[PDB]
């Protein structure tokens, strides 16, 4: 019962850190970057790449 | 001005070496008769500034002061 | 091509709205802004200094 | 035989408390007792160890040292003044010491009569 | 003789020491009887920062209040004015080194902060520091609040209301007799002609948030007589309205 | 010496300055 209320107030903590901060995820320590952020890829700029 | 995130991070410091502690030490100085008489298990230090009250750690050999550093065999 | 609708609006931080006390209306407010311009008059030797005036 | 022995005996601890000549616990108490520069001993009779009251004893009678007795330890920590006081004096120390030795005295005319008087009375 | 040879070696080891263990003839100083003459061989004035931490830790652990009181006087206060001066900041090792003098108060208390208040020529930043040292370190009431009445007597200074407030930071229980003493030195303000800065009115301040329950009515109306007197444009209305918030005794 | 004085309500501890 408790179990759905503390999911419920992480979720509000996940939105209230993702409007004053929008889309910084954290660099995992454990796992190398290259292999978690494997599909991700940089673009030039968002509109014209 | 831009503010910044402050990273969390996780690092377990909890676990840090601690001496044993010793409860009732005062148990093994004297021994205690029946009549009434104390016996001194441990030698007195005969030195110029804490004598009389200062007793001797036992070694495996030998015996060794605490507050002067005194040496002996 | 680029083209956004309403991105500051719904992209700026919400904060809300202080309370404080109600403001007096009507002669009230009249006469609190008399004598805070001609009665209680600070002497100044410029007169450098605004109603809003801040740093 | 006006003012009694249980207020005499607070009495000769502040006036040592100012003259500095407490030795509390179970060291100090020990080693300055066996240096004859104390005088006197109490004990808590709420004990955990009996032998201990049997060192306690037997240090009191090869010194010739005149051994007081009181029933628990926490209220002897609140005679001596071993609590943490507010501004008004609340105390939230709660440490109870079981060997209590005075080595100086206060001169007094009323708190040491009296001890005076029940030591003769004892002995 | 034999003996100049042995602690003039020992003298270089401290001139370029770091760390590691200390030679054994440095550990036995304080049961020496001509330790000054030992002292001044040992040259004090070129030792390191780590060498001098490790000197204060032996000083402080071989009891003997006085010498410990020379030592402070005649060796660490004046390095730390030294120090101070130059860098403009405090060393870690040296900050560690006042730590360890505050192992032993007594020996601090007539050694580092009364030499240092009462010389009139400490500084602001050797003030704050010092005065956070103070605060960093769980101190005896008694011994706090004669630092507290030696104070409060002696002439003020721009430095001495840092101490004075940080040791009303503490919030301990107080003699009362200091508290006259403290009020007395704020109603020595009463006529000053002098303009006062904010670290007074903030020591005004944090006494009055902390010791109100222990005002008497005389020198409720003294200290906002004071409030009239020398006024603040902020810190007066929080100083006067905390006084008409109070309960005596 | 200060003139005012803590008038009532209880001295726990002299307190030694000598
Ligand atoms: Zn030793």
């Amino acid at each position: 019962d408790e179990e759905a209320e503390a999911k419920m107030l992480e979720k509000y903590k996940q939105e209230r850190l993702e409007e004053m901060f929008p889309d910084e995820v954290d660099t995992p320590r454990d796992v190398a970057a290259r292999i978690r952020f494997q599909k991700y890829r940089g673009l030039k700029s968002f509109r014209t790449s | 001005a831009k503010k910044r995130k402050k990273k969390s991070y996780t690092t377990p410091k909890k676990n840090k070496h601690k001496r044993k502690k010793v409860k009732l030490a005062v148990l093994k100085y004297y021994k205690v008769d029946e009549n009434g008489k104390i016996s001194r298990l441990r030698r007195e230090c005969p030195s110029d500034e804490c004598g009389a009250g200062v007793f001797m750690a036992s070694h495996f050999d030998r015996h060794y002061c605490g507050k002067c550093c005194l040496t002996y065999c | 091509s680029l083209a956004r609708a309403g991105k500051v609006r719904g992209q700026t931080p919400k904060v809300a709205k202080q309370e404080k006390k109600k403001k007096k209306t009507g002669r009230a407010k009249r006469r609190m802004q008399y004598n805070r311009r001609f009665v209680n008059v600070v002497p100044t030797f410029g007169k450098k200094k605004g109603p809003n005036a801040n740093s | 035989g006006v003012m009694d022995v249980n207020t005499a005996l607070q009495e000769v601890l502040k006036t040592a408390l100012i003259h500095d000549g407490l030795a509390r616990g179970i060291r100090e108490a020990a080693k300055a007792l066996d240096k004859r520069q104390a005088h006197l001993c109490v004990l808590a009779s709420n004990c955990d160890e009996p032998m201990y009251v049997k060192l306690v004893e037997a240090l009191c009678a090869e010194h010739q040292i005149n051994l007081i007795k009181v029933d628990d330890n926490k209220k002897l920590g609140e005679w001596v003044g071993l609590c943490k006081i507010d501004r008004e004096g609340k105390p939230r120390k709660v440490v109870g010491c079981s060997c209590v030795v005075v080595k100086d005295y206060g001169k007094e005319s009323q708190a040491k009569d009296v001890i005076e008087e029940y030591f003769k009375c004892k002995k | 003789p034999r003996v100049l040879e042995v602690y003039r070696g020992v003298r270089e080891v401290l001139s370029k020491y770091r760390s590691g263990k200390l030679p054994k003839a440095f550990k036995i100083i304080p049961a020496l009887s001509n330790w000054e003459q030992i002292l001044y061989v040992t040259e004090p004035e070129a030792w390191t920062a780590a060498a001098m931490y490790q000197a204060t830790r032996i000083f402080a652990s071989n009891l003997k209040e006085r010498m410990a009181q020379r030592f402070y006087n005649l060796v660490l206060l004046p390095r730390v004015r030294d120090d101070v001066a130059e860098y403009k900041r405090l060393n870690f090792h040296l900050y560690m080194a006042l730590k360890k003098a505050l192992f032993k108060p007594g020996a601090w208390f007539k050694g580092i902060l009364i030499p240092l208040c009462e010389s009139g020529t400490c500084t602001l930043r050797e003030a704050i520091i010092v005065g956070s040292i103070i605060t960093k370190c769980s101190i005896p009431v008694l011994h706090s609040s004669a630092a507290m009445l030696k104070i409060a007597e002696m002439e003020y200074s721009g430095a001495n209301s840092i101490f004075l407030r940080l040791l009303l930071d503490k919030k301990y229980a107080l003699p009362y007799r200091v508290l006259d003493a403290l009020v007395f030195h704020f109603l020595g303000f009463r006529t000053e002609k002098r303009e006062l800065p904010v670290l007074w009115h903030q020591c005004l301040l944090t006494l009055v948030q902390r010791y109100k329950a222990d005002l008497a009515t005389d020198q409720k109306e003294a200290l906002l007589e004071l409030l009239r007197l020398q006024p603040h444009p902020q810190l007066s209305p929080e100083i006067r309205r905390e006084l008409q918030s109070a309960v005596p005794r | 010496s200060s003139v005012m004085r803590r008038n009532e309500q209880l001295t726990l501890h002299d307190e030694r300055f000598e």
